[PDB]
């Protein structure tokens, strides 16, 4: 009998619609550390005057971003069609 | 033909024939005994200077 | 040719036949068995690359499209590859493996002489090999290893008169790059099969599984009762290699050395410099080359590396002397009173410490030294990696320098020993 | 069982996982060379294995043999068996591997061809010969002799439909390969003018040099001549499974 | 030996410190039936990838070094996979290696062996046409940071805005999932952009994930190839442990009965004097000793 | 006692061990992605297809 029923609720991604847009701010709470890093080092790049083109306030983004993804990836894939459904 | 297929194996339990026999006197007697010293410190003292080297790369490419 | 007395071996079909089928081993452990594998490994990327040659067009333009193509057209083709890379990265493995078993034992001795160099320098030549098949991929890593190999061609000559045209035609791949090198590729890796009966044939005067001289008589015949237990070594052996390549390579992967591979000759022009690196193997020479930024000096230190591990009998040797060699000491001289010493008897292998403190030493050093790339965009801006260094030159001492291998003090100790032991009980 | 097995050798004494004796053992053979005379005092044997390492069983010695030999059977049956996957790998590199047949599938009209006329097509990048026979013209070609006739193992396919028997072949000369002559008065079938072939209105081989007839397409009539089906007959080609799952 | 996990290189592998490698395979698991264990392509799921890539992708991209018909047995049917790519064209000035086979001097619809094409003729009229940055070729693809999720990640990672200090040039958009986050494709990939034959809903997520497992599918050593592969590894190393018992019979058990052995020495005092052993012996290298050695 | 009835017996032995060591993992493998067939798609665009069809307008 199951899967022979209706479905009682429909997500972002079984009406066709993207639910990373809103699952970036779901995920941002726990990547804070990260992110707080991030904000520091563009305020001290700000802050600098001469500041050596090598300088840049990437890495530390590639941290926070990379946190980031790393719980809205997973999340919205598991939802998709095509895959073993968690 | 008069002779066992595999003779003396399992004499005793696991613990005199496995334990003691083929890991204290076969891999530590003979083997371990005998590298655990120089690999113990060839092994730390790279960990070490690896990590000196990830720690000055980071500062490279990390300020603030 | 006077001064050539002969062969030890006379390898015709019949004699070789007999040989094989007379053959005795004593009694072995599978450290023992590296050379077995090795060779087992070398026949069968013979018949793999034989099987890969019906499919490489030796055009730089077509291999990649090729290799594509033929690998869904025909069955077993990419198979066949598969098997041809893992058997180079085995058979470095193995060959690597004897190397350092057969240093552990101290087989300098002057009857492993032609059992030891006749090994060397099938290893040398199984490193041209191996190079040359690089360049058949036709990837940016094997423009760089042209462009590498074409500059150390071209250093003997202080780059005069383009004395490298013959093989490395505008140190570029081209058509007529590829297909000499493949063709040459093809020639030695076949050569190497006749190298290795050879040395096989010539290691066996004085085989031993251990240091100790055990006092058994009675052997193994080899033909099924040693071979057996080689080809279940090598069983045993590939399950541990497929366990831990399962385990530590996850199916997919991030940032992996394959991806300075995507790049290929002449659809890609531009080439990621940032990420520069060659196969594992080849590692611990880019590596030398990255810390060691002096041209000169780096070739100097491949090939003073590699010649020494040549001639390891004769440093390192009795020298027919009988132990009455008079080396050249720098400071242990003041201590004795003496310009020179008398070179150490007592060097045993399984008893002493010191041999394989010493020994291990090296070994964590060669492990190390390939264990990772030293990133050279500012390896040296950035005080480099002090463990490299450490384990570079201790490479360099320990292969050469004779106060590491058959030290003196264990002489001196133990002569001191005798004496003492003697006055007293007379 | 193996747990009775397991027990049994569980209460063993032995020194330090090793069956050897505990005191010196010397053995001597009662009928030695005269001249070897008594066991020298040292101590050449430490285990008695050449005894404990004993099945009782010199009554039936032939089926410890045997069993022997099983067990190297079945090892060797391994080994033989990954040579086995090894060698198939070999040989299926060296003979090549059709994965999938290509479309070939045409359909051509012919009710719009004259009956007794022949025209050619072109299917597969090759001429095709398309033709009309009418009943007049096979009662002739029946009863002829059968001496001209030089392929005892070749036949003729006639289809049925549109009234008039259709008949479709290859426009191949079998000799060398050139066109043969679409009609000639004597027999309105074909004659290669290169060398001289002959053959008939049904393509057979009559007092030719050529040695074959005509090959056959393939094909099946529907929709009544309207919807000749060609598709190149289809040979086995295996393995034929690209996937397992 | 130890490696920092934080300086931007997993594992020490450096270089690829400017982008975001580690997501969904070192942080984070996407999931894909392809990589997992006794897993295996979603028929539907490639299916669904090549008729994105068609329908769109297929503009700007393509696989020189594959060609539609990989799809015959787990994606499509001869006759359905020849219908849908009849719909594109190929100039002759497309080939790569006419070699007299390729007789057309004008367009003609693709054929189920041609190979995948982009619209353009050359690279060099594709970065014309797309502001001077030409669109990769997928084949072999398999080779970017994080595998066959690159191209899942980079499709959906248009989301984050530079930080400070980072200038996007104008018509370059901002990805930190790219080479130094700066990519020149606009993003493609919108909801309900293609529809599905199967009806599936189309959004951009699910878009993503049936491209990606399509460009993983056309590989060679990571596509269709590998999960068979792993089943016969499997296949192989219970073949190798159901036969070590039998090597251990064979060698060692056999070598212990072999060494089972009784000795025996004696006092010999007859009068024969033992001159064999004074004058005797030979050596098989003494060609190599004889004149050179203890002279 | 027949040599080559005994080599007979060995390529039997290999048999076995070739079947012992194929059937269970293939079984299990097409066991496991029964739901990833391509089977399952057509079915699945046939019954899309089916409905599209039945509700549409002219
Ligand atoms: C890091 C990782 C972690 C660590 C890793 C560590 C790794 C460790 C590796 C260690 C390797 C070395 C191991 C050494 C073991 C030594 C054992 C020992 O002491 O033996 C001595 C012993 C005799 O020594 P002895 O000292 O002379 O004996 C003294 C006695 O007092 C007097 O002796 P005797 O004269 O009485 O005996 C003479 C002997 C002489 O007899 C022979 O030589 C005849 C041998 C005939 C072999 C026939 C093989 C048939 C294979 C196919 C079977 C069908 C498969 C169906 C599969 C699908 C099922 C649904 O006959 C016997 O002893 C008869 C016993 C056998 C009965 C018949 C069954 C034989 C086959 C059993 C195995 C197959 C099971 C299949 C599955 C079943 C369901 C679970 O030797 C034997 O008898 C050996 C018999 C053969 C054993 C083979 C075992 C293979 C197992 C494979 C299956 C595994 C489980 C299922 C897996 C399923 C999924 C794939
Ligand atoms: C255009 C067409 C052209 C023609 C095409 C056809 C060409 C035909 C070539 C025929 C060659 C005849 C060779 C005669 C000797 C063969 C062995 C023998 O005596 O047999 C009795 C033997 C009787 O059974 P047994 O009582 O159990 O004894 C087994 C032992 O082998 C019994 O051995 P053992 O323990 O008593 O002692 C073995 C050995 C003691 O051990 C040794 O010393 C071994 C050898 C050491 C040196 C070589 C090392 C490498 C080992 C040999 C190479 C093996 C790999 C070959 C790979 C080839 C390429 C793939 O002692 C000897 O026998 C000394 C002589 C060894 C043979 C060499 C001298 C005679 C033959 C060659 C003379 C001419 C010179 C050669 C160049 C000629 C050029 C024209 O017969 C068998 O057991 C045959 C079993 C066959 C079935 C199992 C394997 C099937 C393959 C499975 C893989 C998948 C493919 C399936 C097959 C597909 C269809 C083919
Ligand atoms: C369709 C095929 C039809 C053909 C026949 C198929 C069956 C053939 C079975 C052959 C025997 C296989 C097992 C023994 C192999 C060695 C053979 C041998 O040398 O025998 C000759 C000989 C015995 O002379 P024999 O009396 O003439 O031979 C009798 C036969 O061998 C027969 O002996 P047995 O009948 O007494 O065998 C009993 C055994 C076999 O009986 C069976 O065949 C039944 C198996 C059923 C398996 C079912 C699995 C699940 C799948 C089915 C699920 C659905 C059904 C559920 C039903 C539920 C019902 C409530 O049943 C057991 O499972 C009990 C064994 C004790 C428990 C051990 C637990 C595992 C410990 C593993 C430790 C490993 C440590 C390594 C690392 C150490 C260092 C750290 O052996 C010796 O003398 C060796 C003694 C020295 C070594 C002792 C080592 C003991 C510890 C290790 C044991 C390793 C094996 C464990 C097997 C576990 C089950 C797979
Ligand atoms: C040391 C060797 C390996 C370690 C384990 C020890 C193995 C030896 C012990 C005895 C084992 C006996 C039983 C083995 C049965 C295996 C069956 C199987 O998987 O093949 C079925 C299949 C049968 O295929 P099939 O006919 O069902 O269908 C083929 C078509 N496809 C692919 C679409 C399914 O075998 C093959 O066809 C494979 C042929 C390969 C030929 C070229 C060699 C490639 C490498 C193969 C081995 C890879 C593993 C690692 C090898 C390392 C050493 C080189
Ligand atoms: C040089 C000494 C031997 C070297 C051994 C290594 C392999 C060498 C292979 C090349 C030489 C082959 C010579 C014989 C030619 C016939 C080959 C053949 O099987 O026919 C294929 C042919 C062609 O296969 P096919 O028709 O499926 O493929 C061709 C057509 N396509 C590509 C469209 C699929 O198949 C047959 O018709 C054979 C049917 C009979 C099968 C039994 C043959 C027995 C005699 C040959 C046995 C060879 C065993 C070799 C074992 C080696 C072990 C290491
Ligand atoms: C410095 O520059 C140089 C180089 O490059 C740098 C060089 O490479 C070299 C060396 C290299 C070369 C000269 C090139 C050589 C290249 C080589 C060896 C590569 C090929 C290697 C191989 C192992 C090829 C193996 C090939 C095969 C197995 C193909 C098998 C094919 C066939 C047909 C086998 C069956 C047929 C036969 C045996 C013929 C017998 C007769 C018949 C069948 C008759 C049939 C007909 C009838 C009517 C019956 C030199 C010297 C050099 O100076
Ligand atoms: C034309 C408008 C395009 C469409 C349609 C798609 N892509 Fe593309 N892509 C395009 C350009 C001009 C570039 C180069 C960007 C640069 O800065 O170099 C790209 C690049 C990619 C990449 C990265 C390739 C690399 O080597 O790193 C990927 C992974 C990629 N594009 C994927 C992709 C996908 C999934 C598309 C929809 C299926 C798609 N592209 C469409 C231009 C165009
Ligand atoms: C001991 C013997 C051999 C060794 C050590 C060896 C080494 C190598 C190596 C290292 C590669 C590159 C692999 C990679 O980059 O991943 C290679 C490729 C290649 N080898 Fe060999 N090889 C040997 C024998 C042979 C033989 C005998 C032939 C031909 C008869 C051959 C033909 C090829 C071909 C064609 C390639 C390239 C295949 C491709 O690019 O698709 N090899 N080899
Ligand atoms: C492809 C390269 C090589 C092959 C194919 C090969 C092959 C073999 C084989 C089969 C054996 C017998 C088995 C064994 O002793 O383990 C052996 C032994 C030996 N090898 Fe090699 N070997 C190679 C490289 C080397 C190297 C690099 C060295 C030394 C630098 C070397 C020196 C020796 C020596 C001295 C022995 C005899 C050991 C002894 O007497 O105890 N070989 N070789
Ligand atoms: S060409 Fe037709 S008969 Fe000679």
């Amino acid at each position: 009998m199951s899967n022979v029923s209706d479905a009682q609720i429909q997500e972002w991604i079984k009406r066709g619609e993207d639910p990373k847009e809103f699952l970036l701010k779901e995920c941002a709470p726990q990547c804070t550390a990260w992110k707080e890093k991030l904000g520091r080092c563009e305020a001290k790049l700000k802050s600098l005057v001469n500041a050596d083109p090598e300088m840049s306030c990437m890495y530390p983004l590639r941290d926070w971003v990379t946190c980031i993804e790393a719980c809205v990836q997973p999340a919205i894939t598991r939802n998709l069609f095509g895959s073993k459904y968690m | 033909s008069n002779q066992f297929i595999n003779f003396h194996f399992m004499l005793g339990g696991f613990r005199t024939y496995v334990l003691e026999r083929f890991f204290k006197q076969v891999w530590y007697r003979r083997n371990i005994r005998t590298f655990w010293f120089p690999v113990l410190i060839s092994y730390t003292s790279g960990c070490i200077t690896m990590r000196m080297y990830d720690n000055n790369c980071y500062d490279y490419f990390y300020f603030s | 040719m006077e001064w050539n007395k002969g062969t030890y071996m006379s390898t015709s079909i019949k004699k070789i036949v007999q040989y094989f089928s007379v053959m005795t081993v004593s009694f072995h452990d599978i450290n023992s068995l590296f050379g077995f594998f090795t060779f087992l490994t070398i026949a069968s990327q013979l018949v793999s690359g034989t099987m890969l040659a019906f499919s490489l067009v030796p055009e730089p333009m077509l291999i990649p499209m090729v290799r594509e193509e033929e690998d869904v057209e025909d069955l077993y083709t990419d198979d066949f590859f598969w098997l041809h890379e893992r058997g180079v990265d085995m058979l470095f493995i193995f060959s690597y493996f004897h190397l350092f078993r057969k240093i552990y034992l101290n087989n300098f001795e002057y009857e492993q002489e032609a059992a030891w160099k006749s090994g060397v320098f099938t290893f040398l030549l199984f490193q041209v090999v191996v190079f040359l098949g690089l360049v058949l991929c036709c990837t940016h890593l094997s423009d760089i290893t042209l462009a590498i190999a074409a500059n150390l061609y071209d250093t003997f000559f202080a780059g005069k008169g383009k004395f490298y045209w013959w093989i490395f035609t505008s140190k570029e791949l081209n058509t007529d790059t590829i297909i000499r090198l493949a063709y040459l590729h093809y020639v030695l890796a076949f050569f190497l099969a006749y190298l290795g009966l050879i040395h096989g044939v010539d290691m066996h005067y004085d085989w031993k599984n251990e240091s100790s001289m055990d006092g058994l008589e009675t052997e193994m015949i080899w033909f099924d009762e040693a071979l057996s237990n080689e080809l279940g070594a090598m069983i045993e052996i590939i399950l541990i290699v497929m366990i831990v390549c399962f385990f530590m390579y996850p199916e997919p992967e991030a940032l992996s050395y394959e991806f300075f591979m995507w790049g290929d000759i002449g659809f890609i022009n531009d080439v990621r410099f940032l990420s520069v690196a060659p196969h594992w193997y080849f590692r611990p020479f880019m590596a030398w080359l990255t810390v060691c930024p002096f041209h000169k000096i780096g070739l100097f230190g491949l090939i003073y590396y590699f010649f020494i591990l040549f001639y390891q009998p004769v440093i390192h040797g009795t020298n027919e002397q009988n132990n009455y060699t008079k080396r050249n000491v720098a400071f242990v001289s003041f201590f004795i009173n003496r310009s020179d010493i008398m070179t150490p008897k007592y060097h045993s292998v399984e008893d002493n410490l010191l041999h394989q403190i010493t020994f291990w030493l090296f070994l964590c050093s060669a492990l190390y030294v390939t264990s990772y790339l030293p990133y050279g965009r500012f390896y040296n801006r950035i005080n480099g990696n002090y463990g490299t260094l450490w384990s570079f030159m201790y490479i360099f001492f320990y292969l050469g320098n004779s106060f590491l291998r058959r030290p003196l003090i264990t002489e001196l100790y133990l002569f001191n020993a005798f004496v003492k032991s003697k006055f007293l009980k007379k | 069982g193996v747990l009775s097995e397991y027990n049994q050798r569980l209460s063993k004494k032995l020194h330090k996982g090793h069956l050897v004796e505990d005191k010196p053992t010397f053995f001597v053979t009662s009928s030695r060379p005269g001249n070897f005379g008594d066991h020298i005092d040292f101590k050449v044997n430490i285990d008695n294995w050449f005894d404990e390492n004993r099945v009782h069983n010199e009554h039936e010695t032939d089926i410890r043999r045997t069993q022997i030999y099983t067990l190297n059977a079945i090892y060797y049956g391994g080994l033989l068996s990954f040579a086995r996957l090894y060698a198939m790998g070999v040989i299926g590199r060296l003979n090549g591997w059709k994965r999938y047949e290509r479309d070939t599938y045409s359909e051509v009209d012919i009710g719009a061809l004259p009956p007794g006329e022949v025209m050619q097509m072109v299917w597969n990048g090759t001429p095709i010969f398309i033709r009309r026979l009418t009943s007049n013209e096979v009662k002739e070609e029946n009863e002829l002799p059968s001496n001209t006739l030089l392929d005892k193992d070749k036949e003729v396919i006639l289809s049925d439909a549109g009234n008039t028997k259709v008949i479709v072949v290859s426009a191949v000369c079998t000799h060398l390969g050139c066109i043969p002559i679409p009609y000639l008065g004597a027999y309105k079938g074909y004659v290669c003018i290169c060398h001289g072939s002959v053959y008939d209105k049904f393509a057979r081989v009559r007092q030719g040099p050529a040695l074959l007839n005509l090959p056959a397409i393939n094909n099946s009539i529907h929709d009544e001549g309207t919807l000749v089906c060609m598709e190149q007959l289809k040979f086995p080609h295996e393995p034929s499974q690209r996937f397992w799952a | 030996f130890i490696y920092r996990d934080d300086i931007g290189a997993f594992w020490g592998i450096k270089g690829y410190e400017e982008l975001v490698t580690e997501v969904g395979t070192h942080k984070g698991h996407n999931y894909w039936p392809q990589f997992s264990f006794l897993g295996t392509y979603d028929s539907g799921s490639v299916r669904r990838g090549f008729q994105v890539f068609a329908r769109n992708c297929g503009n700007c991209h393509g696989m020189i070094y594959k060609k539609y018909d990989y799809l015959l047995d787990k994606a499509y049917r001869q006759l359905e996979l020849a219908q849908m790519v009849s719909d594109f064209t190929i100039h002759p000035a497309h080939q790569h290696f006419k070699q007299y086979y390729y007789q057309e001097w004008d367009e003609r619809d693709r054929v189920i062996c041609d190979h995948i094409y982009p619209p353009y003729f050359s690279q060099d009229q594709a970065k014309n046409a797309n502001g001077g940055v030409w669109p990769t070729d997928f084949s072999k693809i398999k080779l970017r940071p994080g595998g066959i999720n690159y191209i899942y990640n980079i499709s959906t990672g248009y989301h984050f805005t530079p930080p400070f200090g980072m200038d996007v040039p104008k018509g370059k958009y901002f990805n930190p999932y790219f080479d130094h986050m700066i990519i020149g494709m606009p993003r493609q990939l919108v909801d309900g952009l293609v529809d599905y034959d199967d009806g599936t809903p189309a959004s951009t997520p699910q878009m993503a994930y049936d491209v990606s497992n399509f460009i993983n599918f056309m590989q060679r050593r990571v596509g269709y190839k590998r999960p068979d592969k792993m089943v016969r590894y499997y296949m192989v190393f219970t073949g190798g442990l159901l036969i070590l018992p039998f090597k251990y019979f064979k060698t060692k058990a056999y070598y212990r009965n072999l060494l089972s052995l009784r000795w025996e020495m004696y006092a010999v005092r007859d009068g024969v004097y033992y001159n064999h052993f004074k004058y005797g012996g030979y050596n098989s290298r003494a060609y190599q000793f004889r004149g050179y050695f203890w002279a | 006692y027949y040599p080559f009835l005994w080599q007979f017996f060995i390529l039997g032995t290999s048999f076995v061990w070739f079947h012992v060591c194929y059937d269970p993992w293939l079984a299990i493998y097409q066991a496991n992605n029964a739901h990833r067939s391509l089977e399952t798609a057509l079915t699945k665009e046939k019954a899309h297809k089916k409905k599209l069809a039945e509700q549409e307008e002219s």
